[PDB]
């Protein structure tokens, strides 16, 4: 079903796409007449082909992203977040870049265990907000409110983030923890009290903010304040890479 | 300010009560029956009104009267900085609002054509209702982007592609826009900023838009002359 | 499984600078830690005055609201372009209690909320230096239990965010406390936008409320590029006699600022610390801004400097003026490299001359010291100059031409090969689309090898067909489409390649057995599309027709 | 100006008439043949996509002279234009960038790219860097090692 | 055309809104007055629509006709002739 339209990119080719088609010139063609694949061959054939199809380019070319790993350090030291992006699965990327590589080399910079990586799948949509910052409450141990900072029925996560922003301003800019956040636009991550709560974590020079992005949308989710207090640098790493353990959540059958 | 006034160079109750019926007689059709409303009026425009008494005007209240005739015309009562992309945005958010997505290549398409096709002939006749008169319409992101992108200005040039494209910028002050309630969405709480089913608005009326539009000279009547 | 979880905390396994080898892996690591070491002190020297410009403006701007806010009806204050970050101070006024009261718009969903929260902080205060009611009362009754007079200074934060009705009405109950000897009220409102859309969502007896006594303030950064000037003055200062500033920098520096108002000191701090950082990354040269390591010369050191245009020229001019060869081929040049890195270069502080003789000495304060530099690089300071009717005078004394120095190539900060913008400021979009499109410049071709060959990848094979079709697609033929170009017989023979796996090994040699691999890769494929945001179905129980979301180059 | 001139009437040994002027490859004129004859019935100016086709193969296939010489880039246009009978350049530059749009994606144009290792005008390895944003890629403020190589040759050989 | 001094917007919005206070207007589809506390806690605790568009596009309903109006308002009034279509 290729268009008879004139363009294809630019406004041009959006205005040009966008035309009427009558209903003669429309195609009753339906799912029905599809061949019937039940959800095993789906797997078998799946797992056949992410692991055989265009390997060994895939294996070259994250060969070649790896060089960009001590660029990737340096640049979290500065106090910029890395923003990764791409076609293709980034988690495999983000852990072993984090735990791998970028724990061992801040630990021994720093001089005995290494520095704790926070994982969020954010590609879950049972990813909670209160439960992240439980567990980053137990890493870290901040400093309880007082009576008067817990305000009239105020957040108590987001103002112990703003006292925790305020007691970390005259600390020793050694990193203490690190914040991975596989696919920070995720379903239930994009939402805006979860936004703005990482990007209040990642004002905090001692956490190392370490995200990826699958949505090609994502950058309307951060106004010029958010994105003044993300403060990223963004690295397009582009894999072709299968995402299987993200379809895990979805229905392929659909 | 009178006491001053008559040294700087009955009848005061005389002076003060012609410039109560005064004021009321210039505003009694804008304030209705509304003694508070009044009340203001008559402190805001007191103190102007003793700056232009004289001598020659004390003792004539018709040449009093036409001495600060600028106060009983208008009434006064009032109080009287984004980016470029911002007010492109804007002014391609309000015309996303008010055209409707059936005729925009009958007037944003300009590019040479090396497939044979036709665009969009235009509306054939003309509605009688300013479609400004009323709530605007919702629009998808990709919309109000294509037509920034048509609205927004300008052998080395060959590898130039001078068409701006909406990097992350133009997203960031599409969401400082939302944020500040100049667009607006269908709903207000746990916005889903990324799903298709959530829609676009603008939030500005036209006199806003208008003075942004002028601000940049931008010719934004010119989509709505022929039109209506 | 740790990935089908929500969270989770990994105590990685341990089994020292991020700083590379450069000179093909031949630079040694004594320059590698004294580039480190370089950085850090231009990075330090940097960031101290630019943490001291930002406790100025805060300074003065507490200064300023302080000074607006002191010396029966409301005190209205408008601060336009505020952002609300700013801490309001209030003075020690003997018998007189000064209350400061924070309100949000998350903290404003009614009225009653905001009055509630206004006098527990009210109440909160005047007892930190029997229980009460939380509403008005506390107000009238508040010389009956302090002793002392009140005076209320709201601040409003995010006015363009808070319910205008909402808004309103509390103004309206605050006007209830003017029958009050002992209570004054002030307002502070922070406006984002400007004032005309405030009081068009106020209603016109607020207005005439709020006209008595009102006070606007420009509180912007923007406002006279007081603050962006001396942020770009410490940023010379810190470079000065070490590094250039291109031409092509400043205005890619000017064209980013002008595109974002409200944060803009930060960006442009943003922008000249990852500038910084790719410098002394990438280049082996930067132990040269130090004179003391001029003995460590070496050969690639010599090749690289070499090459550069300014020696070229330098060196085709004197081949022009020299008739004699024996001379040329003697510089074809170490110790001439190293009496030509200590010039002064005086354009930072001739800057520095224009700036203060135009601020106090013309009184004029509306100038970019950015785009003044940028004039100033590209040799129309007399362009920039002739726009205020007051330099006709002084045209000729602050006249400087541009000279282009020998080997300043190797010590500037240039963007000639866009990745200030592919780190900064992306093509976000386009990027993935031209990935998806292209893909040829994502994976290498190495030369399953005729399979990766001769078959795209599947989401670039998807693409190809998605961007050439229409708005709506019918997902049968966009799989018969997707079909049409898979190879039938070479994809049979790849699933027969291993045989370990005999399930597969079973489906090859059935009759319908190439369209099932081709749906089955079509489906991932399509719900990849899906995830991303590319295509979107158009209804919610039948998944039979999609519509087209994105479109490239837009 | 050919450019002009809509529905005209054309055969493959105009084709190959000007794809022989360029000296291109064999193979890059059929496929440049076969590239008009899918499209030949919904062309207004067909010498338009004649035009962009020819000029982005040239580009393509010639890439290596283009990076030592770019006056070849400042001829082959300026060449063109006297077959094209047109003044000014801007109409073949916009022909460029019209075909560009939908040859771009088309599996002989990849491989084409891949075989001449041209993408964008420049190689894998170092678009690949640009891709990824690394600090480290070979920016054009300096000149090349080959262009210095030949450049020190020549001045040698003019200096005796 | 067969004088009356023309008013601008910016003052007929102070009438406009007097109107509405006089409850000669109504805002379209509104609710009002709830009936108790609780219905009136959680209309309270809700952001309106039309308390966020511009007050020159909100919807209104009229608590008086216009066959009202003529029938009230005398025939002496410069006004009257507008109060048939």
């Amino acid at each position: 079903t290729k268009s008879a339209s004139s363009f294809l990119d630019t406004f041009e080719g959006y205005f040009d796409q966008r035309k009427i088609v009558r209903t003669n010139a429309k195609s009753r063609h339906t799912m029905s007449m599809a061949p019937d694949v039940t959800r095993e061959e789906f797997s078998l054939v799946s797992n056949f082909f992410n692991e055989n199809f265009q390997k060994r380019p895939r294996q070259k070319l994250f060969e070649i992203q790896k060089k960009m790993f001590p660029q990737y350090w340096f640049e979290l030291t500065q106090g910029f977040s890395l923003l990764f992006y791409g076609v293709g699965s980034k988690r495999n990327f983000l852990e072993e870049f984090a735990i791998d590589y970028l724990s061992p080399k801040i630990a021994y910079s720093q001089l005995v265990n290494s520095i704790p990586c926070l994982i969020l799948n954010g590609y879950n949509p049972s990813c909670n907000y209160r439960d992240v910052f439980k567990e980053i409450t137990d890493l870290l141990v901040p400093a309880e409110l007082t009576r008067s900072e817990t305000k009239y029925w105020g957040n108590h996560v987001i103002l112990q983030i703003q006292k925790m922003i305020d007691f970390y301003k005259n600390q020793p800019l050694d990193i203490k923890l690190i914040l991975v956040v596989h696919n920070l636009d995720g379903p239930s991550i994009r939402k805006n009290t979860f936004q703005t709560m990482l990007s209040f974590l990642s004002v905090i020079r001692q956490i190392a903010i370490v995200a990826s992005t699958d949505h090609i949308y994502a950058p309307l989710l951060w106004d010029n304040m958010k994105a003044q207090n993300y403060n990223f640098v963004f690295h397009d790493i582009s894999n072709f890479e299968p995402s299987t353990v993200e379809s895990t959540f979805q229905d392929v059958m659909k | 300010c009178l006491r001053k006034r008559i040294i700087e160079e009955d009848q005061f109750q005389n002076v003060a009560a012609n410039f109560i019926h005064l004021i009321v007689q210039a505003f009694h059709s804008y304030t209705g029956n509304d003694i508070f409303a009044l009340n203001d009026l008559i402190d805001f425009k007191w103190p102007k009104y003793v700056s232009r008494i004289t001598k020659e005007n004390i003792f004539e209240p018709l040449a009093l009267y036409k001495s600060a005739i600028k106060l009983f015309l208008s009434t006064d009562d009032n109080l009287s900085d984004l980016s470029i992309i911002s007010k492109y945005l804007l002014i391609a958010s309000y015309i996303c609002s008010y055209l409707e997505p059936r005729y925009d290549a009958s007037i944003f398409s300009r590019k040479t054509r090396i497939i044979q096709g036709r665009a969009a002939y235009g509306r054939r006749k003309k509605k009688e209702v300013n479609p400004r008169y009323l709530q605007p319409s919702l629009f998808a992101i990709e919309r109000l982007l294509a037509i920034f992108q048509a609205i927004f200005p300008i052998l080395s040039a060959l590898r130039e592609e001078s068409l701006m494209k909406a990097n992350i910028e133009v997203f960031q002050n599409l969401s400082e826009l939302h944020t500040l309630k100049l667009i607006a969405t269908t709903m207000n709480k746990n916005i889903d900023y990324l799903s298709p089913k959530v829609r676009w608005k603008v939030n500005v009326p036209w006199e806003i838009i208008k003075e942004i539009s002028e601000s940049v000279h931008f010719n934004i009547s010119d989509y709505f002359s022929d039109i209506h | 499984a740790d990935a089908q979880r929500s969270h989770y905390t990994v105590y990685p396994s341990l089994p020292h600078i991020p700083f590379v080898k450069l000179l093909s892996g031949k630079e040694s690591e004594v320059n590698v830690e004294k580039r480190w070491e370089l950085y850090h002190q231009l990075h330090s020297h940097f960031h101290d005055q630019v943490d001291h410009i930002i406790d100025n403006i805060e300074a003065d701007l507490k200064a300023e609201i302080s000074d607006l806010l002191y010396s029966r009806c409301f005190n209205t204050i408008f601060l336009l372009g505020s952002d609300s970050t700013t801490k309001i101070e209030l003075k020690d006024e003997s018998s007189r209690y000064n209350v400061l009261i924070e309100l949000t718009p998350k903290e404003s969903p009614n009225v009653r909320m905001m009055l509630r929260r206004s006098m527990y902080k009210l109440y909160s205060a005047a007892d930190a230096e029997n229980d009460v009611s939380y509403d008005l009362s506390l107000v009238e009754n508040f010389k009956r239990l302090f002793g002392k007079d009140l005076a209320m200074v709201f601040n409003f934060k995010d006015v363009d965010s808070i319910n205008f009705n909402t808004l309103d009405n509390f103004i309206i109950l605050l006007k209830s406390a003017f029958k009050y000897d002992h209570v004054k009220i002030s307002l502070i409102f922070n406006i984002n936008t400007n004032l005309s859309n405030i009081e068009k969502n106020l209603r016109q007896s607020t207005i005439r409320l709020l006209k008595r006594n009102y006070h606007k303030l420009d509180v912007s950064s923007n406002k006279g590029f007081k603050y962006g000037n001396q942020i770009f003055q410490s940023f010379l200062d810190t470079v000065d006699g070490k590094l250039n500033l291109s031409d092509r920098f400043v205005e890619f520096i000017l064209s980013k600022m002008a595109n974002n108002t409200n944060h803009n000191l930060q960006l442009l701090t943003k922008m000249l610390d990852y500038s910084l950082m790719s410098y002394f990354f990438q280049n082996a040269f930067s132990v040269f801004i130090d004179p003391v390591n001029v003995d460590f010369l070496n050969d690639d050191y010599l090749k690289i400097l070499s090459r550069c245009p300014t020696f070229m020229f330098f060196v085709e001019g004197l081949i022009k003026q020299h008739a004699p060869a024996d001379e040329i081929l003697s510089l074809l040049l170490e110790e001439f490299f190293v009496e030509f890195l200590v010039r002064e270069n005086p354009i930072n502080g001739h800057a520095k001359f224009v700036a203060r003789f135009l601020e106090e000495e013309l009184n004029i304060t509306n100038f970019n010291l950015i785009e003044l530099y940028h004039n100033l690089l590209i040799g129309k300071l007399d362009s920039y100059l002739d726009r205020w009717s007051a330099c006709k005078e002084y045209k000729d004394r602050l006249h400087f031409e541009p000279i282009d120095t020998i080997f300043q190539e190797l010590f500037t900060l240039d963007n000639r090969s866009g990745l200030l913008t592919q780190s900064i400021f992306p093509s976000y979009k386009s990027n993935i689309e031209d990935n998806l499109l292209s893909w040829e410049q994502v994976l290498p071709s190495l030369d399953s090898g005729d399979l990766d060959k001769i078959m795209a990848p599947v989401l670039g094979q998807l693409f190809k067909l998605y961007r050439e079709a229409n708005m709506t697609i019918n997902i049968y033929d966009f799989y018969i489409a997707f079909r049409e170009t898979l190879p039938k017989e070479e994809i049979l023979n790849f699933i027969r390649k291993d045989p370990s796996n005999t399930k597969l090994l079973e489906l090859a040699e059935t009759p319908d057995a190439f369209d099932k691999v081709a749906l089955i890769l079509f489906m991932q494929a399509i719900f990849a599309f899906e995830n991303m945001g590319l295509i979107k179905f158009q209804s919610t129980k039948s998944y039979d027709l999609v519509e087209k979301c994105v479109w490239r180059g837009i | 100006s050919l450019l002009v001139k809509k529905y005209c009437k054309m055969t493959t040994e105009e084709i190959i008439r000007l794809c022989n002027d360029f000296e291109l490859p064999r193979e890059v004129a059929y496929k440049i043949v076969d590239e008009y004859n899918i499209n030949a019935s919904r062309l207004v100016c067909p010498w338009q996509l004649v035009c962009g086709l020819v000029l982005n193969c040239t580009f393509i296939v010639f890439n290596e002279r283009r990076r030592k010489d770019p006056r070849i880039d400042h001829f082959i246009v300026s060449k063109m234009c006297s077959l094209m009978l047109t003044s000014k350049v801007d109409d073949v530059i916009e022909c460029v960038k019209l075909v560009k749009e939908l040859i771009i994606g088309e599996k002989w144009f990849r491989d084409l790219q891949i075989r001449y290792d041209d993408f964008d005008g420049i190689r894998y390895d170092e678009i690949i860097f640009r891709k990824l944003g690394s600090m480290l890629q070979t920016t054009n403020i300096l000149v090349t090692d080959d262009q210095y190589n030949i450049w020190k040759k020549r001045i040698e050989m003019d200096l005796a | 055309s067969r004088t009356i001094k023309l008013w601008l917007k910016k003052d007929v919005k102070n009438v406009w809104e007097n109107l509405v206070q006089l409850d000669f207007f109504t805002e379209k589809s509104a609710v009002g007055l709830r009936d108790n506390a609780t219905a009136a806690f959680y209309a309270s605790n809700y952001q309106f629509q039309g308390t966020m568009i511009p007050f020159d596009l909100r919807s209104y309903q009229m608590q008086i006709i216009l066959q009202e109006l003529r029938r009230i308002i005398p025939k002496s009034n410069m006004y009257y002739s507008w109060t048939q279509l």
